[PDB]
């Protein structure tokens, strides 16, 4: 489904990736990357996570019908990362 | 318009 980019990133010392999320099922909007802070894992990873990117999969899980809070919990769920890297399948826009 | 820093 469309052009998809597979992104892998390890969190910092505070367990942060340096990116912001907007949208979700409850918000009636898609899960979009609203901000990417400079010099953070989301900014330094290759391929890069960009602003406006639509999150499709989080560690292989389909988040289409999930709420904003559920999406946040999935991102923070360190045990679901293989192997210690957060996997994100995104659609650039 | 909920926004969360992760």
């Amino acid at each position: 489904h469309d052009n998809l980019v597979l992104i892998r990133m390890k969190p910092d010392e505070n367990g942060r990736f340096g990116f912001n999320v907007k949208g979700g099922y409850d918000q009636k909007m898609p899960v979009i990357v609203s901000r990417v802070a400079p010099g953070t894992p989301a900014d330094l990873c290759v391929p890069r996570l960009n602003e406006g990117d639509q999150v499709v999969l989080i560690n292989g899980r389909d988040i289409a019908e999930h709420t904003h809070d559920q999406v946040v919990l999935f991102i923070k769920a360190s045990c679901e990362r293989h192997s210690g890297e957060l996997m994100l399948l995104v659609r650039p826009n | 318009g909920r926004e969360t820093e992760v």
